[PDB]
This record gives structure tokens, C-alpha cells and sequence, in this order.
């Protein structure tokens, strides 16, 4: 009844994420595919079970496990990650009663979708987790019944901050040939290790968040996509237990990215039947067949010198239009910011690194 | 009577307690909210989240060893303390027999005056 195949669903959505310049919640997408267990029914939730690497029998424990996480991370006021979840179904919808009862305190709203739905779900989303202007105006019609919205947010203050004396350095890629980008540098003592994984040297470094077990680890290499594709929970855990005090001339750029990525592959992959109006069976909500047929995340961080902040918001609605992005980073660094207690991974991504590397 | 009344003064500690039916199943979790749309705490064993503007310090949550009932207590009852209180028991089944999620609701008006 862990929560194991819960982060791995999120680790493998950014595991296939056919970019470098990414920013992604694997938490908030694990959030939403396992949020989507409780309507779901037969060989949807059976394909989410799967997923997840749950039994029937673990899915009330997994919900406690989960909750138990939820309440450590609103434990400070230097750092802290807020957490909000919204369903918007049509009033045609015939929700089933026991439902209703059990989970519209959990922000069930009911609404016409072709009465001005953007302004009024994005005026309920802004009211419950301060995000404004989430729900864009082309990714709602007169055909959508159904939107699920998952926002997180992330304060973080580091425990040793950078000094505001750094140096403003040029990195080297190919889409840009030179970019030159304020780079903090500071030289102290961390908790960090140089290792092999897969016959792969890897350079790993974490920094802690003032008055959280909140860190954010850092990882550099040669080949980060085979650092990306070897990444689990387990892993994880064992690469955190293999850091250790030592010195450290840290070179982190202060970076500030923003991605706007549809997820829809993966959660397809993952669940099917959920983007299929012939096989989605949500029979516990409701007898009407509902489906999802589009899913976003909106991703966003900025690192400066105090500390971290950043943003998420995860969208499961009927219809968008996008373009993807690809951007070839050479040489690029591995960000990952981890609750140490729950393993949550609430963020991570790949920032262009310098030539010189993160750790000189 | 569809709720119990619980009258208590202002300043006093109201110790809100609920009782689940069901006793042979996994609580999965115990919910507290207050019924004008209010999310008070979440209580999954000895780990409580609480949402909104709500802290351990009004409302501590009384029963965390204990299953088979969930209690909660506010703390200097204010005005703005009354109203309607919902207690809730979210159950799963201990050997997939009946599989499904059973859910417990009681409510109490708790009438805070001078
Ligand atoms: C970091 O690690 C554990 C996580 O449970 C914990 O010992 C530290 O503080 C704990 O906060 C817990 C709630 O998140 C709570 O169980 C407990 O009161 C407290 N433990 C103490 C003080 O020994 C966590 N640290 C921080 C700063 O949150
Ligand atoms: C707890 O469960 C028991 C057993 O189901 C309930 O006792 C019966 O309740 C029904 C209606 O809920 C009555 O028609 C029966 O007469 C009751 N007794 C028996 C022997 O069957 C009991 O009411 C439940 N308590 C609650 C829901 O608070």
C-alpha cells in the first residue's frame, strides 16, 4: 500500500518528456491520475491500479498514506507547498447521490460550461489557491462537460543562500551559440557525492530548505538522459542515502524557466480507456459517459539567491490547442526538489549548464 | 431531532465527538468541516492536515490512537465559532468483500452564546 508506483506514474511522465528545457510536477500529475481513481470504475480504474502498482486492496490504505503526506507539507511559513484540487461538471451531468455526499466538500463544482465557463472557473480557481487566469479561452467549448484542475505551489528559502556577490557567465549551446546569464556561486559544505550508476559518472548535490525536509538535489553528467531513464523512487532514495557532508564551489545558474506541455501521451499510455468516450467507465460518478481527451500542465520556477518558487497547474479538460517545444541543451544539469520524508517529488526539470559545470 | 444541539459559553472548550457504525472495516480516513462550505481537518490515523484558515492551535484533533471514534476540540469559542459541525468516516473494505467505499456523516449545531 505504498506510494511507490504513485511517484514513479510522475517520474515517467517526465521521463518522457522529448525535450531539455523542462519543468515539470510529477507530483501534480500523480496527484491527478490518482485523484481520478475515486470516479473511475471496471478497466479504468483497473488501468489506474495498474499504474499506480496498487491491488484493490491497497487503494484505501494508499489514500491514507497520501493524506498523512498532504499534512507535511503546510508545516512552515519559510517554506511550504500549497496544494488545491477542483472538479467542474456540467449541471446536466447526473452525478451519482452517494458521490455528491461523499466528495463535493473537495471542491465539486457545478456550472453550464457554455455560459462563460473561463471567467467563472478561473475566478473559483484564483479564489481557492490564488493562481489567476489558469484555464485558457481556447481549451474550453459549447461540447466540454468535465474539467479537473490540480494547482501546487512552492515557497522555498534556502538554508544557506547564495551570496549576492556572483558573476554573470556565458554558457555554451546551439540554439543559442552564447548566452551570457547570472550565474550564483558559493563555496561551502553540502551534502553531496560524485558516483556510477551504470558505469556513469554523476555528480549529485543537495541543497535543504530552511525549517522543511524539503531539499532540492542537483545532478550532473555527460549523458543526462540516461540519468533521466535509470531515475525511480527506490533509486532515489538510495542515491540520497549515498550523499555526505563535504566542500563544494557550487556554480548554479540563477535560472527561470517556464513550460506549457500536453501530457496527454503519457496519461494515455498509462490509462487508456480514460481518453476513449467508448471505454471510459467513471460508473462511480456518474451513469453519463464522461471522458477526458486533453491533459496539460502549465509548469513554472524561478531560483534566485533567497531561494525557490514555483508553480504548477494540471489540467484534464475536453479539448486544446498547442504546439510542442523542443530545445537540444548540451551538457545540462538535473534539478529535482523532494519532500525527504514522503519521497514526493514536487518538482524537476533540466536547466542549460555551463562548460565550466556546476561543481568546478 | 435531525441535529444535536450542543449550547456552550463563549470561552469554553467544545469537544465535538462521533462514533462509526461500521467497526469491522478500514477507516481510510475521519473528515471534520464546517457545514457553510468549510473544510476544518483531515485525520488519516495520527496525521491530521488541516485546510483553510485552520490550525492545531483552536481546533486539536483529540482521538489519533484512537479508530473507532473521531474527536475534535475548539478552543476559546467565539461567535463566529457556531454553526454546524459535520463529522465523516471514509471506510474501504478489510477482505475486497463488497468492494466499494463506505461513508459515515453525522452533524451537530453547536450554538456558542454569551
Ligand atoms: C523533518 O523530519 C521529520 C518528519 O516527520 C520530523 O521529525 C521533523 O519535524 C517533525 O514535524 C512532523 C510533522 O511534519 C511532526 O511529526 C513532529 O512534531 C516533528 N518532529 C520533531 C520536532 O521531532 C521534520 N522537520 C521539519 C522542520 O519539518
Ligand atoms: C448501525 O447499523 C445497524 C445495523 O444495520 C442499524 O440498525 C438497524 O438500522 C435500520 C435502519 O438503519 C433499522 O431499520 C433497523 O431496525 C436497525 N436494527 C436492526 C437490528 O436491524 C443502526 O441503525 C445503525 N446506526 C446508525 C446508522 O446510526
Amino acid at each position: 500500500y505504498r506510494l511507490q508506483g504513485f511517484t514513479n506514474a510522475g517520474i515517467v511522465a517526465y521521463k518522457n518528456i522529448q525535450d531539455d528545457n523542462i519543468v515539470f510536477s510529477p507530483f501534480g500529475y500523480s496527484f491527478s491520475m490518482f485523484m481520478s481513481l475515486l470516479p473511475a470504475s471496471g478497466n479504468t480504474r483497473i488501468e489506474l491500479l495498474k499504474t499506480m502498482d496498487l491491488r484493490k486492496r491497497d487503494l484505501g490504505p494508499a489514500f491514507t498514506e497520501l493524506i498523512s503526506g498532504l499534512a507535511k507539507l503546510k508545516t512552515s511559513k519559510y517554506t511550504y507547498t500549497d496544494l488545491t484540487y477542483q472538479s467542474f461538471v456540467d449541471n446536466t451531468v447526473s452525478i451519482k447521490p452517494s458521490y455528491y455526499q461523499q466528495y463535493h466538500r473537495f471542491g465539486l463544482y457545478r456550472l453550464n460550461f457554455r455560459r462563460d465557463a473561463v471567467n467563472k472557473i478561473n475566478s473559483i480557481v484564483e479564489r481557492r489557491s490564488g493562481m489567476s487566469n489558469v484555464v485558457d479561452s481556447n481549451m474550453l467549448d459549447n461540447n466540454t462537460l468535465w474539467a479537473i484542475i490540480n494547482t501546487i505551489y512552492f515557497k522555498g528559502i534556502w538554508q544557506y543562500p547564495f551570496d549576492i556577490t556572483k558573476t554573470r557567465n556565458a554558457s555554451f549551446t546551439n540554439k543559442y551559440g552564447t548566452k551570457t546569464v547570472p550565474m550564483m556561486n558559493v563555496v561551502t559544505k553540502l551534502q553531496g557525492n560524485t558516483i556510477t550508476i551504470d558505469d556513469e559518472e554523476y555528480d549529485m548535490v543537495r541543497l535543504p530548505y530552511k525549517d522543511a525536509n524539503i531539499s532540492m538535489y542537483l545532478a550532473i553528467g555527460d549523458n543526462m538522459t540516461h540519468f533521466t531513464d535509470s531515475i525511480t523512487a527506490a533509486k532515489l532514495d538510495y542515491w540520497s542515502f549515498q550523499l555526505g557532508n563535504k566542500v563544494y564551489n557550487l556554480k548554479l545558474p540563477k535560472f527561470s524557466i517556464e513550460n506549457k506541455r500536453d501530457i496527454k501521451s503519457i496519461a494515455e499510455m498509462m490509462a487508456p480507456s480514460m481518453f476513449n468516450p467508448d471505454n471510459a467507465s467513471f460508473k462511480h460518478m456518474t451513469r453519463d459517459p464522461l471522458y477526458i481527451y486533453k491533459m496539460f500542465q502549465n509548469a513554472k520556477i524561478d531560483v534566485d539567491e533567497q531561494g525557490t518558487v514555483a508553480e504548477a497547474s494540471t489540467i484534464m479538460v475536453a479539448t486544446a490547442r498547442s504546439s510542442p517545444e523542443k530545445l537540444e541543451f548540451n551538457t545540462p544539469f538535473v534539478f529535482i526538489i523532494r519532500h525527504d520524508i514522503t519521497g514526493f517529488i514536487l518538482f524537476m526539470g533540466k536547466v542549460e549548464s555551463p562548460g565550466s559545470g556546476l561543481v568546478p | 431531532t435531525p441535529f444535536p444541539q450542543t449550547s456552550k459559553k463563549i470561552g469554553d472548550d467544545a469537544t465535538l465527538s462521533c462514533n462509526r457504525n461500521n467497526t469491522n472495516d478500514y477507516v481510510v480516513m475521519s473528515a471534520w468541516y464546517k457545514e457553510p462550505n468549510s473544510i476544518i481537518l483531515l485525520a488519516a490515523k495520527s496525521d491530521v492536515l488541516y485546510f483553510d484558515n485552520y490550525t492545531k492551535d483552536k481546533i486539536s484533533y483529540d482521538s489519533p490512537y484512537d479508530d473507532l471514534v473521531t474527536t475534535i476540540t475548539i478552543k476559546s469559542l467565539t461567535a463566529r465559532d457556531a454553526g454546524t459541525y459535520v463529522c465523516a468516516f471514509f471506510m474501504t473494505s478489510t477482505t475486497n468483500d463488497t468492494d466499494k467505499v463506505d461513508y459515515e456523516e453525522y452533524s451537530t449545531e453547536l450554538i456558542v452564546n454569551t
